[PDB]
DNA sequence: ATCAATATCCACCTGCAGATTCTACCAAAAGTGTATTTGGAAACTGCTCCATCAAAAGGCATGTTCAGCTGAATTCAGCTGAACATGCCTTTTGATGGAGCAGTTTCCAAATACACTTTTGGTAGAATCTGCAGGTGGATATTGAT
DNA sequence: ATCAATATCCACCTGCAGATTCTACCAAAAGTGTATTTGGAAACTGCTCCATCAAAAGGCATGTTCAGCTGAATTCAGCTGAACATGCCTTTTGATGGAGCAGTTTCCAAATACACTTTTGGTAGAATCTGCAGGTGGATATTGAT
């Protein structure tokens, strides 16, 4: 990545987040929910991306594909369609 | 007037916005980087397919929609209309997330 | 010898048959695969497709659309009490969710 | 020195036609359908392979995917479902 | 003449049932009701002694699961009794509903 | 026979569930509830017991049935 | 001159790989995989038996029972999360009372 | 007798192995006979399926440690991974 | 917060009933010694993609100002739900039988696996076809201030 | 009870990125001809399961009382939405390079395939002991009076 990467959930703004929630059906926001939310998906991507690479590894590669993705979010009880090719 | 909109008629034209569109809501590149991230701190110098990550975003943007509208319900059933923490927090119990 | 008479024709099926009974084969279920299994099955993937399609080109014609999109298939599966159950646990990548706002948001 | 991958694609595209003649799909809509059948179709020979075992068989029959069908499938998605199974298969043994 | 306050006795079930492990329900009474409800589905089963009774652990469980659910929906809403509308809610969520 | 399931038995779960105070209305809420998941678990089991062509539903058969339904069970053979 | 004694286990190398070949995972199954399964069991299972051995203890029994097994898994927070998804048979549950229902 | 097998032997002897006073009840002993089976079907079936998608036909150790290191929490799958590796260097060693 | 007067827990104890543990014997499995295959790993090597960076444009994130109206606090009592004493009967539980049926064996006709060979249906680019994304405008609601 | 003010639709158009077709091998079905495996079709067996039959002992269904929780009705300090001006940095396209999937060959360490021999693990009565049922006696609390 060249330039190192840190501090990137900051990335998850407030406006994305916001639009999250309208799309969920949320009409008020308490000013907490923002860092909250940032909080949760760190957790739900740790989970998977970790089981991702798991798999990668395993696969001996050093590309992480849609298919380990895949893979890694079926068993978290989170299949996803549209990305078996 | 200068015209001024009542709090919450524009959420709700928000709200009715997004409920109609299927686009990624959080940006392309800062997600990436978020992803990159992560995945640095568990196996170093990782390549990845663009598909991975769009897999990734769709992913986890359908599991926070989905994770406000049980937040919703929460802060609705405390005769709320704001979603609070402690929503989320009740919602993830109950999934089973953090019971 | 006899001429070529592929297992979906006589099956009366669109559904690769044979590929099912390949898959079967080498997928580890069991030591063996019955004649009529991969039938059945590749039957039944049909039939299942073929229903979810039905829906979401109604959905698509409703938008007055005629190439059915990931949210067209969304709006089928989410607005059919079945689909949905057997879905439930499953993501439609760029389906976006079914419009729902809880009345008690609506203005007083 | 090609690389070719499978898929279900051609089927689906048939199977649209039938229901639909004057409708087509996006790639990404056929990246779902494709997606949604190699699902199924794991979870029906998924139970299937169980049922065979729970019963000391080894061999997966008709009739293993039919139990599976009716624990997979919701009510009448399920008979329905049976319904296509058994009529392709009397009409496949028959060789018509 | 000697009487608990409205609590005190509801709390000391709590105690006494979370600190035991036995079937609350009547054997007779599920037993018979999970015959009837089989028998909408196949006809003439016979049941299995251990069959019934391990129906019975999984509901009792499964019961005992959703009303700690719905417990804590009926706290979350300042309340400190149950209703239909908290196990609703718990059931909205646990994607049941 | 749902109405087996009596106000002293539902009582007593909520109480082990933690539960101080009940509304009246819960008791038919909860036979309601239970009856779905008697259903929904004896369903699988009896077609678990159909495909093995027995006619006497076994712990196993409710064990399989209870693992399908995301309610694995210990100590009945599985 | 069995499997299990030439791998330092308790648990059965044999019936494992017999296990593995016969329940339709694979093809073939390699030498070092049913002893590395069955080492991961006989972890898992002292594991509990350690802490269930342990609540009996505490409760003056002699014999380990499923009360002892529910507390030893619940309390334990990576087993509860390793069997958040199964109910252990007149296992109970771990006394806990919400704070907000207490008195005073 | 053919009729049915189980854990209970290797389960009574760990038992002895961290609890030589300490003995089980038959339910408990069925408890475990459970867990025991459970816990294996959710690993040879991770391994399964992690040797299908690299399209290997064999399943060895190395599928079985990706699948603990993909199904035990935290800590749980560091002791696992070691005991197992441990086993396979004894067994191969003598 | 104390006293007093109940009311419930909670060890601890004894006598056994009945779970466990302990013994002794096999069928069923695992272990052995040889003998032969073969999946897949190591060694290249073609060439897809993926990592990165450059530029220009402009879609969006940010910080700021205000004040609408939502969450949080309070108060009050109507009436829901808990605690209890009663009286009844449904659930326990204890036999006794009869038999509906899981469980097994021995065969064999019917169904599957497999190596070899034909015969396409499928798939990967090219070569065509075209929806409908983006743009434009008036027509129509939908608000919010008067 | 209106009307500027804005946002939301609806219908029309066009050409180019994204589907659909058209081509042509060719991987992989399907057709043959054997070589194994099976699923049961009968015929028998001990069982676990229903069926009744019958005391009765908790447990539950009821009817009273009334403590105190759930909601309704208010109040109002601030948080959070609505609008704006800024100007940062994401999007779009493409260019370079070369890291590393993927495709092929070659060939052993490792896995399968028998033929037998050893060793287990499952069973079921016998021989232990360990909880359990009841009974205290003494902590621990509750609840009402002051
Ligand atoms: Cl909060
Ligand atoms: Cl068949
Ligand atoms: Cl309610
Ligand atoms: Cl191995
Ligand atoms: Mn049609
Ligand atoms: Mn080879
Ligand atoms: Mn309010
Ligand atoms: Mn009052
Ligand atoms: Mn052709
Ligand atoms: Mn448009
Ligand atoms: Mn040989
Ligand atoms: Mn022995
Ligand atoms: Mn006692």
């Amino acid at each position: 990545h060249r330039k190192v990467l840190r501090d990137n959930i900051q990335g998850i703004t407030k406006p994305a987040i916001r639009r999250l929630a309208r799309r969920g059906g949320v009409k008020r926001i308490s000013g907490l929910i923002y860092e909250e939310t940032r909080g949760v998906l760190k957790v739900f991507l740790e989970n998977v991306i970790r089981d991702a690479v798991t798999y990668t590894e395993h696969a001996k590669r050093k590309t992480v594909t849609a298919m380990d993705v895949v893979y890694a979010l079926k068993r978290q009880g989170r299949t996803l369609y549209g990305f078996g090719g | 007037k200068p015209h001024r909109y009542r709090p919450g008629t524009v959420a709700l034209r928000e709200i009715r916005r997004y409920q109609k569109s299927t686009e990624l809501l959080i940006r392309k590149l800062p997600f990436q980087r978020l992803v990159r991230e992560i995945a640095q701190d568990f196996k170093t110098d990782l390549r990845f397919q663009s598909s991975a990550v769009m897999a990734l975003q769709e992913a986890c943007e359908a599991y926070l929609v989905g994770l406000f509208e049980d937040t919703n319900l929460c802060a609705i059933h405390a005769k709320r209309v704001t979603i609070m923490p402690k929503d989320i927090q009740l919602a993830r119990r109950i999934r089973g997330e953090r019971a | 010898r006899a001429k070529a008479k592929t297992r979906s024709s006589r099956a009366g099926l669109q559904f690769p048959v044979g590929r099912v009974h390949r898959l079967l084969r080498k997928g580890n279920y069991s030591e063996r695969v019955g004649a009529g299994a991969p039938v059945y099955l590749a039957a039944v993937l049909e039939y299942l497709t073929a229903e979810i399609l039905e829906l979401a080109g109604n959905a698509a014609r409703d938008n007055k659309k005629t190439r059915i999109i990931p949210r067209h298939l969304q709006l089928a599966i989410r607005n059919d009490e079945e689909l949905n159950k057997l879905l439930g646990r499953v993501t439609i990548a760029q389906g976006g969710v079914l419009p729902n706002i809880q009345a008690v948001l609506l203005p007083k | 020195k090609r690389s070719r991958k499978e898929s279900y694609s051609v089927y689906v595209y048939k199977v649209l036609k039938q229901v639909h003649p004057d409708t087509g799909i996006s790639s990404k809509a056929m990246g779902i359908m494709n997606s949604f059948v190699n699902d199924i179709f794991e979870r029906i020979a998924g139970e299937a392979s169980r049922l065979a075992h729970y019963n000391k068989r080894s061999t997966i029959t008709s009739r293993e995917i039919q139990t599976a069908v009716r624990l997979l499938l919701p009510g009448e998605l399920a008979k329905h479902a049976v319904s296509e199974g058994t009529k392709a298969v009397t009409k496949y043994t028959s060789a018509k």
